[PDB]
Order: structure tokens, then C-alpha cells, then sequence
């Protein structure tokens, strides 16, 4: 004699938490059970300062900070979200998938399907800013270990026997993106004050 | 030829990487990679190939002697100190006393990795200053032993920007396959073990960058293996007592 | 009760004056752990009761 | 309690460095200096005057203690003792007080390539100075690698565990004939190195290494880029286009 | 006897915990003892030689008298040739000592009766002896095992999950991003100056290529083996042109 | 506006989510808190199929998974349940550790003591069951590496500058009667089935 919680709406929740996301493309079934029930699982992740951000166009489903009133606290802490800064070159790299899945999405219409790029397309733009490193393997070996860093993250896959990889849906929502922009033009500018 | 450089890094422990950060020259973060088949450290003299050795050996050994190569016979020129603060005494042409590179509060952390079959070990130190002081009890040092992929450098660097030793030790609970000692003689223990080797394997190491100067081979044992364990000093101890 | 820290400083003092003796076997590359290792040694053996 | 105690100690260190140099030869047996020679060692012992006179002081005292007199002449004999000790300890580096008071001091050393086959000491450098820049400096980094590797190795054990070395400025007495013979001895006793060289050697070591880190300066800062011996050629190449 | 009676108590309390974890009726020898307001440490020997020791202590009027009279006695000059200054000091506070120590060990009597009443509630004596049996023979079991396999020792077993935490959720908002600033620029810098060698020295280039009197071993033994002729230096150096002059010649 | 958890209930469960156990001599408040309210913690965590262990004579709270009546068993195929099942090597040392708890816990005062031993100590116990290695170093190597992953798992602590470890509390709880039990039978099946 009890009142649990539905068995899919639980897994849904569980798996929510232990990716962060959840794509429709990826668990179809799980995520229409959220999407069925959007209250039940608000109330669930509300004593844990959480909340899930829809977003139908893409289908996709992730995990924001529902914090408290919080008066303009830039420096916000959760004690189950841990803050990462990227690096510099990590944080270029993601500008630039950034840009480019906008690109992709204008092209192709919001809430488009594999919006996929290429590491031979990638290799020019990180040597125009970082330089080149010394060798054509050192460049691959740079771009590789930086787009594994990526998917660590979430924010791409894996490149496939094309030599391609796929910017996840995630990018879409990345908290402050006018930084990134910010840091793509001092980039330029300081390029271009370089020429 | 290449059929014997397979054994390398199979039956033992192969350094593979260096990083530094704010260490002698080498401002900001720099990352050099070893070859399995035996590297060559080449440039112009007066760069930081000595630099490098002396990083490698304060990672390794309990009191490195510093610059061995060009000093030896006669006490270092270089400390520690001078290498977290970056000064520049041989280099001038404008030098505004010394010219140190790095005055107020700072932080220089040196790490190296090794590897064998796979298994990687990387030993660090975070070498900090608060203030503008110079004494070598104001320099807070943490030395760390890792075998965890996972624990470079640059998280280490990370972690002290955003907490201080407070996040630091917090990381160190937390984490798999670190271990962070406040005190140099713990971790040289722990690499002692690691290594099987006593202390006197790695002095013998350190006192390897100094071959230079060479001469007959009396010279050559009687200074640069079996070290000193001279008792020159128990002498006057002894000496002392049998005035009294 | 004499706290345990400043009984291992004071016991590591009196190892390192000695070094030099062959009957102590003092090692010089951490007197501190042996001291306190030393005093843990006669804390099971009922010597000494830490509390 | 004390001087006695000092010169068993000293005499103690000697039979540490004898023991630990016969256990060394036997490392060195497994690798050929010359191509079918092989390299061994001899301790011997010094001869020099203060240690005579401290075996003599020594002898004294041994006989002094067993007077009976109130421990007058044994006091006698330790003051002779504590005399001489003091004498060494004030000029601290004249080669009898090192000798006196040095445990790698009272005893010389030489080396000796022999035959594989023919145990027969076919060249006894004992001590013999007798030898060219290049010479002297094979022998002693042959005798510095062989040190190195039986330090680094785990007891019981001929393969190091900690098997990268680093060399700075290593070889310049000796041609670059003769240096890819050291090379070529440091690989055979299993040592990763990593060698520092000086403009010069660049092309010495490029026939035993496939990959170097240059360093170079821009000002007040040093930079290092890892790079395969052929990307440096590149880079070689692009400079002789610029 | 001051650190006879503190061992004689810490023994009793030891024994009085032996004695209730190893029963099988905890119940009775429990509540027997915990209701009870006595001692619960009366350690028969030495312990109640401590309290009369006390008693006799605690009476008043002589203890003054006799540290007068102790200090009347230092005073006098024989005194100084009897003791030393260490032994006068502690006679003198002879009783100050006294009274200091039995202070000390009462309180370290009250401690460790307070202990072990706090150990006899909780009723965590049934369980120690069980865990403590279950351990002994789960580590006797385990000598059958192979230990050298790891196979073995790679086994799973099937303990519980306890202490699980929830830490680390994604959360795309919790990724901040580099901001412009010194330390920006100077990694921007270290990057594009890393393998940039053009400002690097001419004379390292000079002695990066040099005579590799290795391949012109193997070319000039080619090169007598398609002559198979006596040549000179001056053929030699016709045949092949040295591209480092004297280098070269010194080799042949 | 809407029905919030009271702060002090989100914070405490969020602590104790962070760090899986919580213990009142280190945060008194958070586990009074919890032990206030232990069926709005009970509530909160359901929906995560996680419970709350309480051990008021240790002052001790945990999380566990909380399996309805017969979840397939594998409480460790949990979603949030990071770290692996303890090992044979693992369980060894487990059981080392928790028969020096019960020596310590026996005689033990009214305080707070943090029960701790010198690695030294283990060294010859573990020596018994997985044999001499060859030498000193070796074998305090495989003690330190077996520390860590126990430390790990939350059992232990890292050597402190005395060479001194702290076994928790919980493993009074990992290595209970009853699940000293269960581990008795399965080792006898394995011993069993071995010959
Ligand atoms: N710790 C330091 N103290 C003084 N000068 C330093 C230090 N670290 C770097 N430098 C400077 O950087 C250069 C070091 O040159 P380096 O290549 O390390 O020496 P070497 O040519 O002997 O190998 C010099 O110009 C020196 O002034």
C-alpha cells in the first residue's frame, strides 16, 4: 500500500538525470512518456532544484538549474550540477559547431535533422585562429583530441567511416552564446590585426 | 635497428610527456612529447632545454641540483624559487633587477606522465606564492601522484583557479587514482615504492645531467656514483664530545 | 594527556639526534614517520593508551 | 659510543661500495663494450699515509684498553685518535683527510675490457689515466649507462622499471663515430633516453632518435613544438622558400 | 599506584563490555546494570584503595597542617644538603600534586563509567558479536579460495549498494566558455608561436643538415663497386660532387 | 506562488544526494533536518527509485536503492548508480576493514573518535590471503591502490601524512550481519562449486 511513481515515468526520470537529455531520436519511447506527463516529472525534479526544458521542434528534452530567486547571481552553484569553464581551444571548437548548426538550421529549416560537418571542413578553421602546429598529423591529432573532448561533453559524436560527425541538438541551448560570439570576434579581429 | 625498439616501454616505465606552466621561461601552458625511440631536445642556446631537464628533475628527485651541465664542481646558480618566479639573471639588456617575470602572487605547476603496456603514471606539483614574498617557507607546494588518465595538468591548474588548496584537497577525496601530498618526502616515498628504486637511483639521475665535466675514472665514481656518505661531519661531533 | 602530534614532533627530534648510532637503525629520509610509527609501536604493545 | 664507532662505520660504507661495484660487473658482463670484449671493474684500495697512521693510532688504542691504569692510556690513545680526526676534519678536502674520512675515497678503481671468450684482461686501465678526450668520455658514459641501469632496476631484476634517463650536453670529446657506440650501449641496457643537445649533434642524433622537441625563444619567452625528425625537415624546407 | 588504578578501571570497563557482548541473555545483564546508579566499575582491587585513598584526602585541617609542616622543614638549612632544587620544589608541592592527580584520575574514573554506560545502551553488543562471528568465519572461508588468479579476484560478490550519490548531471548550462583577457592572448600567442621557426637562428639550420657521413659510406662503396678500379680523391670528388668540400675528403 | 519544498528540506536532500551518506558529526544541522522529515526525504527520493537508510545510534543517514518487489535484483544496473559491484579482493579488504571497526566500536567511548588504523597494519592480513609479492613495495603498492577504490566505494579515506587511514560508518552498514550473511553463502556456493 503505497503511491509510486508510474514505472516509465521513473525510468524516464532516472535516464533524464544520468544523460541530462533525452532525444526523441535516441529513446522515441521515453521521451513521448515526459512529454505525456510534463507536470509529473516538473514536480518530481522540483525538490532537487531542477526543471526540464521542452523543446518539440527538436525534439529534445534536457535538464536546467531551476534555482531559487537567486538575485542576479552570476556565479549560481548547484550541488548536484557541477560548472565547467571550457578551454580556449575547446571553447573556439564550440563556437564554431555552434555557428555552423545555426548555419545548418537556416538552410535546412528550424528543427532539422543531422546536421552533420566534416573534419577536413573543420581543419582550416582551427588553423586560421590556432595556428598551424607544426604537421598535417599534428593538426588531425589536435582537431581529433579536441572534438573527443567535445563528445565527452555531449555536444558531438564520434566521426564516422566518412571522416564525418554530427552536432547534436544540444548545442541549440548552451546558457550564454553571446560569449561565444564575443570570442569569435576578438579572435578575428585579433587575426586580423595579426595580417 | 627498429625490431629493438619495441622493448622499450614494454618491461618498464617510459616517460611520454612534459607540461609546464608559469615554470622558468615558459609562461603560460606548454606541453612537449616524448618519443618511445628516444627524443633529442634541440634549439639555440639560452631558450629552455635546461629549463626542461631541471622541471623533470625537481619532479623526480628530493634536492635537484639545478643547471648541472654548465655548474658542476661549483654551487648552482638556479633554486626553485628562481624557477616559480621566472627570473632572468643570465639574460640582460634591460633587466630591471632580474627581471622577474612572474612578482606578485603566482602558481607554476610541472607534470610528467609515463607510460608502459598502456598503464600511464603522471607525477605534478603546483608551486604557488600568495604575496610578493621570496622566502622559501612563503612557497606552498603540492605534490600529486596519478594513474588516472583523467588527472592532467591543466585540471589540476582548473581546480586551484577556481578553489584554492580548499577545492583542491576537496578534488583529491573525490577523485580515482590521485593522490596529493602537502610534504615532498610522502610523494618521493610513494614514487620510491612505485618504482622500486631507492633514493640514491634518482640522485644518480639527476647527477647524470652533470657528466660534462668528467675526468679519469676515479673522478668519474667518486662523483658521480656511490654518493657522497662522507662523514666529515660526524667528526666534529665526535670531536666535540671528547672536549667535553 | 600529552597530545599525539607534539609527542611524534618531540620523539622525531630525539631520532634525528642520533642518527649516526648503528643500534638505533634511525633512518634519515623521514624521521617523522618513523617517530610516530615508533610511538604506535608502543601503543599495542599497552605501553601507552591513545585516547 | 663514538670514534670507533665512526671508523667501523667508514669501513663499513667501503665493503657497501666494494659489494655494490662486484654486483655492477656482473651487469655489465650482459653487454659488449667493444664488439665481442665486454667490460669489468677493480676496486683496490688507496695507500695513502693518514690511513696508515690511523691504523696505527688504532692498533694503539686496541692495546691501550686493556691497561689498567683508570683508563689513562686508553684516554691517551683516544686523544691521539680524536687528534687525528680533527686534523682531517679542519683541511677537509687535502686527499689524505678525504681519504681519512670519505668512504669513496680510501679505496681507487679501475677498469678492465677483457674477451668474451678469453677471460684474459686484454686492456687494464688501473686508473692509468692514459687516454684521449673521446676516450675518457667513453669510457665514462659506458660506466654512467651501466650505473643507471642497475640503480634504475628493481632487485631481482634486469629489466629498470623507471626506464627513461635524460643526458644534457652529453658527448663532445668524441667523434661521431664512437658516440653511436654509446647510443647504441645505452639501448642495450634498456634506458629510454632522452638526450639534450647543443646546436651541434643535431645530426649525430638524428640517427638514434625519431623525434625531438625544439626549443626556442621569442623574447622572454621560451617555446617547444614536438616534432618528428622528417616534419623538421619540412619546416627546413618551408625556411630555404622564405 | 595513580596509573595502576586508571589500568586496573580500563581493564574492568573492558571486561564489563566482554562480558555483556558474549551473553546470551543481553536483556538481564542490561537492564540489571543500567537502572542502577552504582559504580558499575567497582574493580575490587586497587580502585577501592583509590577511595579511601580519596576520603583520606578529601578531610581537611590535615592536609594544611602537613604542608606547613613541609614547607617549615624545606626551610630549614640541612635541607639544601639533603635534596637538590628539583627534589625541595616537588616536596614542597607535595600535596598540590596530590590532590591535582587524584582530581585527575576521578575524572578519568567518572569518564570511563560514563562510557561504558553509554556503550551498554544502543544495543549494539548482540550486534558486534555477530558481525565479529561472521567476519572470523568469512576470513577463515577464504583461505580456500585461489588468490593468485585474476579470475578470482576480479569476482563480483553480491554486497549491497550503499551510499549512492546522485553527483555530476550534465546539465548543458552548467559548460561556461573562455573570456577574453590576458590569459586568453597569451595562450592564443603560446599557440600560434608553438612550431613557428622562422624567427629561430640561421646557425641552427646550418648544423640541422650536415655531412651524414652514413649514406655517403654505402654511395661511395657503390660507387667503387661499379668502378671496381683504383680511384683517387680528385676522380672521387669528379664522380661525386661533395656538396661539404673538405667533409667529405676526410672521410675518404 | 507554488508549492515549494522548504529550502532547508531541498538543500538537505541535495546534500545527501551529492554525497550519498550524511553524517551528524560533520553537518549536525542537514541531518537533523533529514531525520525531521524522513518521509518528505522518503517522497522526494521515490520517483529516483532511492531510499533513505537511517542509522540514528551512529548518526549516519544513506542513500539505497530501492528495489518495489523484484526489480531483476541487480541493484547495481541502477541508472544512477555509478562505481561496480565490489570484487573478491574488494570483499577481502572490506572484511578486514569492518572486523577493525568492530575492535574499535567495542572500545569506544561517548565522543566522536573517527575509528582509524596504520596502512601498516593491513599489510601482514593482506599478505595471509594474496601472498608475498616480493618485496615491501610491492605489496604496499596493491594495499594503496585496494584503498583507493575503497575510498572509492566511501569506505576509507586516503592516507593522511601519518600514514593513517579512517574506516566510515558506513561500512558498518555495507558489511551488516545480514549482508555478511548473504556473502557467506555465496562464498560457500563458490568454494563449492570450485571442487
Ligand atoms: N630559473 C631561471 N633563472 C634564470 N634564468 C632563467 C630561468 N629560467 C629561464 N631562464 C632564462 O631562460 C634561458 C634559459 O636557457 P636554457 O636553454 O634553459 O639554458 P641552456 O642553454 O644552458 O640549456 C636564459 O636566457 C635564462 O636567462
Amino acid at each position: 500500500s503505497e503511491t509510486r511513481t508510474l514505472q516509465k515515468i521513473r525510468e524516464a526520470t532516472q535516464e533524464l538525470l544520468k544523460y541530462g537529455l533525452l532525444e526523441e531520436a535516441s529513446k522515441p519511447n521515453l521521451y513521448r512518456i515526459v512529454l505525456s506527463h510534463p507536470e509529473e516529472v516538473t514536480r518530481i525534479l522540483e525538490p532537487l532544484d531542477l526543471d526540464i526544458g521542452i523543446d518539440e521542434i527538436r525534439g529534445l528534452l534536457y535538464v536546467k538549474v531551476r534555482l531559487d530567486e537567486t538575485p542576479a547571481q552570476d556565479e549560481w552553484a548547484h550541488p548536484l550540477v557541477r560548472r565547467q569553464r571550457l578551454n580556449l581551444e575547446q571553447s573556439l571548437l564550440v563556437a564554431i559547431l555552434r555557428q555552423h548548426f545555426v548555419a545548418w538550421e537556416q538552410e535546412s529549416g528550424t528543427g532539422a535533422s543531422q546536421a552533420q560537418i566534416a573534419i577536413d571542413d573543420l581543419l582550416p578553421q582551427l588553423q586560421i585562429y590556432l595556428g598551424d602546429p607544426g604537421s598535417e598529423s599534428k593538426e588531425r591529432t589536435r582537431l581529433l583530441t579536441l572534438l573527443d573532448q567535445l563528445k565527452g561533453h555531449g555536444l558531438v559524436t564520434s566521426p564516422d567511416a566518412h571522416e564525418r560527425i554530427v552536432i547534436r541538438p544540444i548545442i541549440a541551448h548552451l546558457a550564454d552564446p553571446i560569449n561565444l560570439q564575443a570570442l569569435l570576434a576578438w579572435l578575428r579581429e585579433q587575426i586580423a590585426q595579426q595580417t | 635497428m627498429n625490431q629493438v625498439s619495441g622493448l622499450a616501454g614494454k618491461e618498464s616505465f617510459i616517460l611520454t610527456r612534459i607540461e609546464l606552466f608559469n615554470w622558468g621561461g615558459f609562461h603560460g601552458l606548454h606541453q612537449a612529447a616524448i618519443h618511445q625511440d628516444g627524443t633529442a631536445v634541440i634549439g639555440p642556446t639560452g631558450s629552455g632545454k635546461t629549463t626542461l631537464v631541471d622541471a623533470l628533475m625537481t619532479l623526480l628527485c628530493a634536492n635537484p641540483r639545478y643547471n648541472l651541465a654548465s655548474t658542476g664542481g661549483h654551487e648552482s646558480d638556479r633554486d626553485l624559487i628562481s624557477y616559480v618566479r621566472g627570473v632572468s639573471g643570465p639574460g640582460d639588456g634591460g633587466e630591471g633587477q632580474s627581471h622577474i617575470a612572474r612578482p606578485g602572487k603566482t602558481v607554476t605547476g610541472i607534470a610528467a606522465t609515463l607510460e608502459r603496456e598502456g598503464k600511464q603514471v603522471r607525477l605534478g606539483a603546483l608551486l604557488w606564492f600568495d604575496s610578493t614574498s621570496s622566502s622559501v617557507t612563503d612557497m606552498k607546494r603540492l605534490w600529486l601522484f596519478s594513474d588516472n588518465p583523467g588527472q592532467t595538468l591543466e585540471h589540476w591548474l582548473n581546480v586551484y583557479h577556481e578553489g584554492g588548496t580548499r577545492l583542491l584537497r576537496q578534488m583529491e577525496k573525490e577523485a580515482i587514482g590521485l593522490w596529493t601530498y602537502p610534504n615532498k618526502k610522502q610523494y618521493l616515498a610513494r614514487l620510491r615504492d612505485f618504482f622500486e628504486v631507492g633514493e640514491n637511483a634518482f640522485t644518480l639521475l639527476n647527477r647524470a645531467a652533470g657528466l660534462k665535466q668528467l675526468n679519469s675514472i676515479d673522478e668519474i665514481f667518486r662523483e658521480l656514483v656511490l654518493d657522497d656518505h662522507s662523514a666529515f661531519d660526524r667528526a666534529a661531533e665526535v670531536a666535540n664530545s671528547f672536549d667535553g | 594527556g600529552i597530545p599525539l602530534e607534539e609527542a611524534i614532533q618531540s620523539l622525531s627530534s630525539i631520532l634525528i639526534e642520533h642518527v649516526s648510532q648503528e643500534q638505533y637503525d634511525i633512518n634519515q629520509d623521514n624521521p617523522f614517520l618513523q617517530a610516530s610509527r615508533e610511538l604506535r609501536e608502543w601503543i599495542k604493545r599497552r605501553l601507552i593508551v591513545e585516547r | 659510543d663514538g670514534v670507533t664507532q665512526l671508523l667501523s662505520h667508514i669501513e663499513h660504507e667501503v665493503l657497501v661500495i666494494e659489494e655494490r661495484l662486484n654486483e655492477l660487473n656482473e651487469t655489465m658482463f650482459r653487454v659488449d663494450f667493444q664488439p665481442d670484449r665486454y667490460l669489468r671493474l677493480d676496486t683496490k684500495k688507496v695507500v695513502h699515509e693518514s690511513l696508515r697512521t690511523l691504523e696505527k693510532a688504532q692498533r694503539q688504542l686496541n692495546a691501550a684498553r686493556f691497561v689498567d691504569d683508570n683508563g689513562e692510556s686508553h684516554y691517551k690513545a683516544l686523544q691521539v685518535l680524536v687528534a687525528q680526526l680533527r686534523d682531517a676534519c679542519e683541511r677537509n678536502r687535502t686527499l689524505g683527510a678525504k681519504a681519512l674520512l670519505d668512504p669513496r675515497f680510501r679505496l681507487e678503481f679501475a677498469v678492465s675490457v677483457m674477451d668474451r671468450q678469453s677471460g684474459n684482461v686484454i686492456e687494464s686501465r688501473t686508473g692509468s689515466q692514459g687516454g684521449s678526450g673521446g676516450e675518457k668520455e667513453i669510457i665514462a658514459s659506458y660506466v654512467l649507462t651501466a650505473s643507471l641501469s642497475y640503480a634504475l632496476c628493481p632487485a631481482g631484476s634486469r629489466y629498470p622499471l623507471f626506464g627513461t634517463i635524460i643526458l644534457d650536453e652529453a658527448f663532445s670529446r668524441s667523434s661521431h663515430a664512437v658516440a653511436g657506440r654509446i647510443i647504441a650501449a645505452l639501448r642495450e641496457f634498456g634506458l629510454h633516453a632522452v638526450f639534450i643537445t647543443p646546436n651541434k649533434e643535431m645530426r649525430l642524433l638524428r640517427d638514434h632518435t625519431r623525434s625531438a622537441i625544439v626549443v626556442h625563444r621569442r623574447g622572454q619567452n621560451s617555446n617547444m613544438a614536438s616534432l618528428s625528425w622528417e616534419e623538421l625537415e619540412r619546416h627546413y624546407q618551408r625556411r630555404g622558400n622564405a | 599506584d595513580f596509573r595502576r588504578v586508571e589500568d586496573s578501571w580500563r581493564e574492568a570497563d573492558r571486561a564489563l563490555r566482554q562480558s555483556i557482548i558474549g551473553e546470551q541473555y543481553h536483556r538481564g545483564d542490561i537492564v540489571e546494570r543500567l537502572l542502577n546508579d552504582q559504580d558499575a566499575l567497582l574493580n575490587t582491587p586497587e580502585g577501592r584503595v583509590f577511595d579511601s585513598f580519596q576520603q583520606q584526602l578529601r578531610q581537611s585541617s590535615e592536609l594544611k597542617a602537613m604542608s606547613e609542616r613541609l614547607r617549615v622543614i624545606l626551610s630549614h638549612p640541612s635541607a639544601s644538603d639533603a635534596l637538590n632544587r628539583l627534589q625541595r620544589h616537588d616536596l614542597r608541592w607535595l600535596v598540590k600534586r596530590l590532590v591535582d592527580e587524584s582530581q585527575t584520575v576521578l575524572q578519568a574514573r567518572a569518564r570511563s563509567e560514563r562510557d561504558v554506560r553509554g556503550f551498554m545502551k544502543t544495543g549494539l553488543a548482540a550486534e558486534h558479536h555477530r558481525v565479529g562471528h561472521l567476519l572470523n568465519e568469512f576470513l577463515n572461508l577464504a583461505l580456500k579460495l585461489d588468490w593468485q588468479r585474476q579470475m578470482i579476484r576480479k569476482q563480483e560478490v553480491p554486497l549491497p549498494a550503499v551510499g549512492v550519490a546522485v553527483t555530476g548531471i550534465p546539465a548543458i548550462e552548467r559548460l561556461r566558455f573562455k573570456e577574453v583577457d590576458d590569459e586568453a592572448e597569451q595562450t592564443l600567442d603560446l599557440s600560434n608561436h608553438a612550431a613557428d621557426l622562422t624567427q629561430i637562428g640561421d646557425d641552427f639550420w646550418d648544423a640541422f643538415n650536415g655531412l651524414d657521413r652514413e649514406v655517403l659510406i654505402q654511395q661511395t662503396l657503390q660507387l667503387l663497386a661499379k668502378e671496381n678500379r683504383p680511384v683517387g680523391l680528385a676522380e672521387l670528388a669528379e664522380l661525386l660532387p661533395p656538396a661539404h668540400d673538405l667533409e667529405t675528403f676526410a672521410v675518404w
